[PDB]
C-alpha cells in the first residue's frame, strides 16, 4: 500500500524514522546541532578579525572612515562623529 | 550449463529465473516449490494411556486371619481388615461372629483401550529437510524431490538439481515431542518412572507390547462398609484422561512461520522461514546458439493494463523485429517485476503479450526477449 | 540490503543540499587567513 | 467503484458525469431528475 | 467496466467545429479526428 514517491524535500525524511531503527533522527539532530556551532564558531571567530583589521586604524587621525565603506559593517558605522 | 539462483523458502509461489548461457539464447524457467518437509529423527522412550485397577474379587478369611504378600506389581496395594463380618442375600458369609478378616488386594496395568488409545512420548533430534519442486522446463512440468542440504542430486531428464543448504535451521520441535493419534506436542514429559499421579506419565510402558509398566497413581486401599463386601479404595484419577482435555492446542496451529503438523512419519510441512537456494545443471541439449537464435531489433514497450498484486495483474504489449522463426526465452532484468511467461514464439514484425507481477505504483522495468533488451513504463493502480 | 550507517537521502536533490555545504565554513576560514596576511602587510609598512 | 457527483435540483434536464477508474476505460452516465416529491407527515386536527 | 487494453488507446487528436449556435439545445456540431489502437466502443465527455 503505496505509490507516493521518498521525499522532498525534508518532510518524507522523517518519515523514514519511523523504518529501519530507533537511533538515527536524533544523532541526526546532535550532527545539525554541531554544524550550527561550527557556524556560530566561525562568526565570532570572523567578528574578532574584524576587530583584528580595524585594529591599527583605532588609534586617531584620519584615515577611514575612509576604507570604512566599502567596509565590512564596521568598519562603519563607526567612522563618526 | 550450472544455473544458481536463490528463491524464499515460500510454497505456492512460482518464481521465474531467467538462464543466460554465453553465446545461447536465453532461457526462462519457472519453479515452484509444492512442499518442503521437516522430518526429525524419532527414538521412543515410552508410551502412555489410561490406566487400569486390577481388583480381584476380595480374600474373607472366615474365622481366621489373612495375610499380605509383596507382589512385584505395579502400584501393588495389600490389607488385611480385622473385625469384618459380611453378608450376601442369604444372610451372613462368617460362621464367627468375630475374627473374621478381609485381603484386599489391587494393582495397576494398561487398560484395554492402550492399543487403540495412546499418547507417545519421542526423543526429537537434528531433522533432515527435504523438498518437492515443480519445474516449467521445456513447455513441461517435472517434479523433483530432494533433500534440501546442498548435496542430494537428483536428475530429471538430464538436467542435474541440487537443492539447499536451508539458509535457517529452525524447527517447530523441541528436544521433547509428544504424539497424539494426527496430533504433535513440544512437551518435556517426565522421564520413565518419573510420572506423577493424576498427571501425563502416571503409568508408562517403554514399548505399547511391553508386559511390565510403570505406575505411580496413589492406590490406597479403604476399610470395607459394615457387613459389606467389596473393595473401597481412593486413587488420583488418569493422567492421560486429565491430558487429553489439558494438551491445548497441537504444534499444526501454535506453531510460526505458518507450519503444518502431519503424523506417519512425524513431519514439519510448508513452514515459511528463510530462502533456498537451487543449483541446476542444464544439459547442452536445451541451450542454443546466439547464431542459432532469433535476432531482435526495434524494440517498444506498452503497458495497457495494471494492477499492481500478489498475482499477475499486469499486461504489456512488446512489440519487435525479429531476423528468423524461433523460440525466444522471456525474462525481466527488474527484480521489483516478475513475468508470467519463460518462452514465447517469435516471427519477423510482430508483437508479443506477456502477463507481470508488481507491486510498485509506478513500474519502470526492462525485458530481455531472447539477447534483446527492451524497457516497459507502466502505471500500476491498487 | 548492504552496509551499515543507514544510508537514505536524494540524487539532485541531495547533491543540492551538499554544494552548500563544504562551503561556508572553508570560506571563512579562508577569508580569516586572509584578514591576517592584509594585517601582516600593514605591520610590514610600518 | 463508487463514483460521486451532484447534480441541481432541476426537473427535465439531463445532465453527463464521466466515471473514471484507473486503469479502466472511461464510462458516460446520462442522469435526468423525472419527480422529486416533498411529503409531509400529517396529523388531522379536524 | 471495460479496462483500457481491452478497449482502444486514442492518439493525434484534432477537434474541428463546422456550425455552432449557442442554445438551450444541441445547437453545436464537433468532427474529432483520431489515431485508435484497435476497434471497439469509446465514452464521448465533455470535460467543461
Amino acid at each position: 500500500s503505496t505509490n507516493g514517491t521518498a521525499h522532498g524535500h525534508p518532510h518524507e525524511i522523517i518519515l523514514y524514522y519511523y523504518e529501519l531503527y530507533p537511533t538515527m533522527t536524533v544523532v541526526i539532530v546532535s550532527v545539525a546541532s554541531f554544524v550550527l556551532l561550527s557556524m556560530v564558531g566561525t562568526a565570532v571567530g570572523m567578528c574578532v578579525c574584524a576587530r583584528r583589521r580595524c585594529i591599527t586604524p583605532y588609534e586617531l587621525t584620519p584615515g577611514a572612515t575612509v576604507p570604512f565603506l566599502l567596509s565590512l559593517l564596521c568598519c562603519v558605522r563607526t567612522t563618526k562623529a | 550449463y550450472e544455473h544458481v539462483t536463490v528463491i524464499p523458502n515460500t510454497v505456492g509461489v512460482p518464481y521465474k529465473t531467467l538462464v543466460n548461457r554465453p553465446g545461447y539464447s536465453p532461457m526462462v524457467l519457472e519453479m515452484e516449490l509444492l512442499s518442503v518437509t521437516l522430518e526429525p529423527t524419532l527414538s521412543l522412550d515410552y508410551i502412555t494411556c489410561e490406566y487400569k485397577t486390577v481388583i480381584p474379587s476380595p480374600y474373607v478369611k472366615c474365622c481366621g486371619t489373612a495375610e499380605c504378600k509383596d507382589k512385584n506389581l505395579p502400584d501393588y496395594s495389600c490389607k488385611v481388615f480385622t473385625g469384618v463380618y459380611p453378608f450376601m442375600w442369604g444372610g451372613a458369609y462368617c460362621f464367627c461372629d468375630a475374627e473374621n478378616t478381609q485381603l484386599s488386594e489391587a494393582h495397576v496395568e494398561k487398560s484395554e483401550s492402550c492399543k487403540t488409545e495412546f499418547a507417545s512420548a519421542y526423543r526429537a533430534h537434528t531433522a533432515s529437510a527435504s523438498a518437492k519442486l515443480r519445474v516449467l522446463y521445456q513447455g513441461n512440468n517435472i517434479t523433483v524431490t530432494a533433500y534440501a542440504n546442498g548435496d542430494h542430486a537428483v536428475t530429471v531428464k538430464d538436467a542435474k538439481f541440487i537443492v539447499g543448504p536451508m539458509s535457517s535451521a529452525w524447527t517447530p520441535f523441541d528436544n521433547k515431542i509428544v504424539v497424539y493419534k494426527g496430533d504433535v506436542y513440544n512437551m518435556d514429559y517426565p522421564p520413565f518412572g518419573a510420572g506423577r499421579p493424576g498427571q501425563f506419565g502416571d503409568i508408562q510402558s517403554r514399548t505399547p507390547e511391553s508386559k511390565d509398566v510403570y505406575a505411580n497413581t496413589q492406590l490406597v486401599l479403604q476399610r470395607p462398609a459394615a457387613g459389606t463386601v467389596h473393595v473401597p479404595y481412593s486413587q488420583a484419577p488418569s493422567g492421560f484422561k486429565y491430558w487429553l482435555k489439558e494438551r491445548g492446542a497441537s504444534l499444526q496451529h501454535t506453531a510460526p512461520f505458518g507450519c503444518q503438523i502431519a503424523t506417519n512419519p512425524v513431519r514439519a510441512v510448508n513452514c515459511a522461514v528463510g530462502n533456498m537456494p537451487i543449483s541446476i545443471d542444464i544439459p547442452e541439449a536445451a541451450f542454443t546458439r546466439v547464431v542459432d537464435a532469433p535476432s531482435l531489433t526495434d524494440m517498444s514497450c506498452e503497458v495497457p493494463a495494471c494492477t499492481h498484486s500478489s498475482d499477475f495483474g499486469g499486461v504489456a504489449i512488446i512489440k519487435y523485429a525479429a531476423s528468423k522463426k524461433g523460440k525466444c526465452a522471456v525474462h525481466s532484468m527488474t527484480n521489483a517485476v516478475t513475468i508470467r511467461e519463460a518462452e514465447i514464439e517469435v516471427e519477423g514484425n510482430s508483437q508479443l503479450q506477456i502477463s507481470f507481477s508488481t507491486a510498485l505504483a509506478s513500474a519502470e522495468f526492462r525485458v530481455q526477449v531472447c539477447s534483446t533488451q527492451v524497457h516497459c513504463a507502466a502505471e500500476c493502480h491498487p | 540490503h548492504t552496509t551499515l550507517g543507514v544510508q537514505d537521502i536524494s540524487t539532485t536533490a541531495m547533491s543540492w543540499v551538499q554544494k552548500i555545504t563544504g562551503g561556508v565554513g572553508l570560506i571563512v576560514a579562508v577569508a580569516a587567513l586572509i584578514l591576517i596576511v592584509v594585517l601582516c602587510v600593514s605591520f610590514s609598512r610600518h
